[PDB]
């Protein structure tokens, strides 16, 4: 996943 | 790179949705827009989904993902990571798991299933995979709209970030  | 293909399949998926239209007498669905699921309602292979995953440094996250089998047996979903980067298939409890929508409600139409202004929802965060805390801003006019959201941002003086927009695919009950 690409996190904030 | 990574980024584009990730970015890209994102939009994909947000345009794809398919529009509810009823006739007359017709309610919307449950999952259009932000009509929730059934009761005990399980989600089926391919479907995308909310899930809360820990990663092995303990992190919580809500990562966008796509349900792979459900288990009677344990009563526990598999769910891969629609980023390639996420080389873990998770298993999860049924509240770590929340159906995305599977329509998008029209504004003209059906203005009963879009979240209300300043209801809480958990929306994908732009250039992000994964969903937070966010108040409605505005809902979708049209239906190629997005929603408009405040995220909750303890960057801001206020605690909130500037509008912005994220699709009906992509924003689901806090």
């Amino acid at each position: 996943a690409r996190t904030a | 790179g990574r980024r584009g293909v990730l970015m890209t399949l994102l939009q994909q998926s947000a345009m794809t949705l398919p529009l509810w239209i009823g006739k007359p007498g017709d309610k919307p669905p449950p999952l259009c827009g932000a009509i929730p699921a059934s009761g005990d309602y399980v989600a089926r292979p391919g479907d995308k989904v909310a899930a809360r995953v820990k990663a092995v440094d303990g992190d919580e996250q809500w990562i966008l993902a796509e349900v792979v089998s459900y288990s009677h047996a344990t009563n526990k979903y598999e769910v891969d990571d629609i980023d390639e980067e996420g080389k873990e298939r998770h298993t999860l409890s049924r509240r770590r798991v929340i159906p995305l929508p599977q329509w998008k409600a029209n504004p003209e139409t059906d203005p009963e299933a879009l979240f209300q202004k300043e209801q809480l929802v958990l929306a994908l965060y732009p250039q992000t995979t994964c969903f937070y805390r966010a108040l409605i801003h505005a809902p979708p006019q049209r239906p190629q709209d997005d929603y408009s959201v405040l995220f909750e941002d303890t960057s801001y003086a206020d605690g909130y970030s500037p509008p912005l927009n994220v699709a009906q695919r992509y924003v689901v009950a806090c």
